[PDB]
């Protein structure tokens, strides 16, 4: 039952309220918010608490990446609309719609990277033909072009998906005001659903990364303290605590860490 | 297994035993748990 | 399409609609080789 | 450090660095020894 | 008390070790772990082995 070390009353209600109520926070950074990794230290300066916090924070990594592997939502539901849009409106206008260009550039471009596209040049041709369609040259604002009135809310909740990545919400295109018609709210969604969802699917590998990297680098400072001592006791705490981690490996880990928390509590000094 | 130790493992298997064997080989199976319940949990490596 | 290319053919679709249906009342390349030698040619193939 | 023509092992580089390892297994053809496995880009540099 | 009861009654259903092998630390730490399951269908021969593989990892001089 929601294992922690020699660890107080307190700080075990603000580590499980943390914990549950993620999601509803911003800027899910567990590196960059301090309150909650200074937060579970185990007190009385060094000595009491060196190898006491290697474990505690050991536990807090491993379950801030157990509730993000827990409770990450399906972005593939973004990416199901963006091949709604992608493949029935600007097909059908490029082929059966008439006057653009030919089979193979332009349905293999839509095509191409179905699986892991981060691409850019594409996003800036279909940009280049939205703003062909609309009224100006450039391609200073490409997302929502010919109207600046959503740009900085949609920058906003960019920002506010690379922060919280775990609850996000999709703005709209509006209907009443655009500066073409269903073709030019079909390339404003179909970007801005591209740019949503490689910015979900990059700022969640970069937090597990962190997360794995963090588990890996605290293993073998706690491998190298408790090598020396040769209780069995000790020798099963490393075996335990030697055991090697990847991000499916974590939730059955967490479950053995669980059994075995009352074994290595004793087998700490 | 990396890429190349499964490539190897093919090959070894199906190209470096059956040549040199010319078909002199048999799969085999084994009860592990009746093998070391015979063998061991005997008296010198139970006994403390 | 990586069939296509690698045996050199462009023209990247058949166009399977009308086109076709067109194509089977009857068509030709349409591209003659601009050099041409000695006249006719065609190679037919068995595989064997 | 992958950074010239040759130098640039590639199933060495992998076991050394996981971030390569996760790069071949979703590509595996860039694992030969014979050309060019990208090398990152401001090395890459082949006409100069 | 019922308890120590289950424990010894696992103790015999392991191997029928003696009382002086159960003083042994890797039995005095483990029969308490095995009193908390055997009384599931789970076996009698997973024992046997895991007692057998932790009293390996327990002697490697």
């Amino acid at each position: 039952s929601i294992p922690f070390a020699w660890l107080d009353r307190d700080k075990v209600q603000r580590l499980t309220n943390f914990l549950s109520n993620l999601e509803n926070l911003e800027n899910v950074d567990l590196r960059e918010h301090p309150y909650v990794t200074n937060s579970c230290v185990v007190r009385e300066g060094e000595d009491v608490d060196e190898l006491k916090t290697l474990y505690n924070t050991f536990i807090l990594w491993l379950m801030y990446h157990y509730v993000l592997s827990k409770r990450k939502p399906d972005y593939n539901a973004i990416w199901q609309d963006i091949t709604k849009l992608q493949n029935v409106v600007n097909e059908y206008l490029k082929s059966k719609g008439l006057n653009k260009g030919n089979f193979e550039n332009m349905f293999t471009n839509k095509e191409k990277f179905e699986s892991q596209f981060s691409d850019i040049h594409r996003a800036l041709l279909r940009l280049g033909n939205s703003i062909r369609w609309g009224s100006n040259v450039p391609i200073d604002t490409p997302y929502v072009n010919l109207t600046a009135e959503d740009s900085s809310e949609i920058e906003n909740n960019l920002q506010d998906a690379e922060k919280n990545m775990l609850w996000y919400t999709v703005y709209n295109i509006n209907d009443p005001w655009d500066e073409n018609g269903y073709l030019v709210t079909s390339i404003n969604k179909l970007v801005y659903l591209g740019k949503l969802f490689v910015t979900l699917n990059q700022s969640w590998s970069k937090l597990e990364k962190v997360a794995m990297s963090q588990i890996v680098t605290t293993q073998n400072h706690l491998s190298g303290h408790l090598r020396k001592n040769e209780n069995f006791n000790a020798v099963y705490s490393q075996r335990v605590l030697q055991t090697p981690l990847t991000g499916q490996r974590v939730e059955s880990f967490l479950k053995i860490i669980t059994s075995d928390y009352e074994i290595i509590k004793s087998s700490l000094e | 297994p990396s890429n190349e130790n499964t490539i190897l493992s093919k090959i070894f298997y199906f190209c470096v035993l059956p040549a040199l064997s010319n078909n002199k080989a048999c799969g085999a199976g084994v009860n592990v748990k009746e093998l070391v319940l015979d063998l061991f949990y005997t008296e010198p490596f139970i006994c403390p | 399409t990586w069939i296509r290319h690698h045996v050199g053919i462009e023209k990247p679709n058949p166009s399977e609609g009308e086109a076709l249906n067109i194509i089977t009342f009857g068509g030709i390349n349409k591209n003659p080789p601009s050099i041409l030698l000695h006249g006719q040619q065609a190679i037919c193939e068995v595989i064997l | 450090i992958p950074f010239h023509r040759f130098f640039s092992d590639p199933g060495i580089c992998g076991t050394m660095n996981a971030d390569i390892q996760v790069f071949l297994n979703t590509f595996p053809h860039y694992q030969r020894n014979d050309g060019g496995f990208p090398l990152p880009p401001p090395l890459a540099l082949e006409f100069y | 008390k019922e308890e120590e009861k289950k424990k010894q009654q696992m103790l015999t259903g392991v191997l029928g070790l003696q009382p002086t092998m159960a003083n042994h630390p890797v039995l005095g730490v483990f029969l308490p772990k095995y009193a908390k399951q055997n009384g599931g269908n789970v076996d009698k021969t997973a024992f046997r082995l895991d007692l057998i593989r932790m009293l390996a990892l327990h002697r490697l001089n």
